[PDB]
């Protein structure tokens, strides 16, 4: 039960052109990769948001939720 | 950017924060960090492929990938996340 679909994930590999042809489980491991990141920056940036009262996540909280963590911040600097 | 997961982020935020809502503006820079992201995976994942005169990217080349690219516990977490992942059939 993953939000990222296999399906697309496949085609947006197949239409890539990084190889000849892609294993079945690549699209689903690179399709929970993809959510596990989200994940983690939705929480933080979703933290900072009710940390603010906002009951929306805004741009400012995206900045502010990679930026001091410096692992996030090192990925998506 | 080049492709949307607007519909695959808002799937999410509502299992993490499902009463938080995000702005079309920051869906956007979260569109963004998924396009980003990906191409790197993909990107050397292939280049992992082609070197080893491979001509099939599997889960094992996109682990490594993750593991070179994601720093820190980024890695160890998404790597659980991975293998969990294709662990159902």
């Amino acid at each position: 039960g993953l939000q990222f679909p296999v399906g697309r994930v496949h085609r947006l590999l197949r239409k890539g052109n990084y190889a000849e042809r892609v294993g079945a489980g690549a699209p689903v491991y690179l399709a929970a990769v993809l959510e596990y990141l989200t994940a983690e920056i939705l929480e933080l940036a979703g933290n900072a948001a009710r940390d603010n009262k906002k009951t929306r996540i805004i741009p400012r909280h995206l900045q502010l939720a990679v930026r001091n963590d410096e692992e996030l911040n090192k990925l998506l600097g | 950017r080049k492709e949307s997961y607007a519909i695959y982020v808002y799937k999410v935020l509502k299992q993490v924060h499902p009463d938080t809502g995000i702005s079309s503006k920051a869906m956007s820079i979260m569109n963004s960090f998924v396009n980003d992201v990906f191409e790197r995976i993909a990107g050397e994942a292939s280049r992992l492929a082609h070197y080893n005169k491979r001509s099939t990217i599997t889960s094992r080349e996109i682990q490594t990938a993750v593991r070179l690219l994601l720093p820190g516990e980024l890695a160890k977490h998404a790597v659980s996340e991975g293998t969990k992942a294709v662990t159902k059939y």
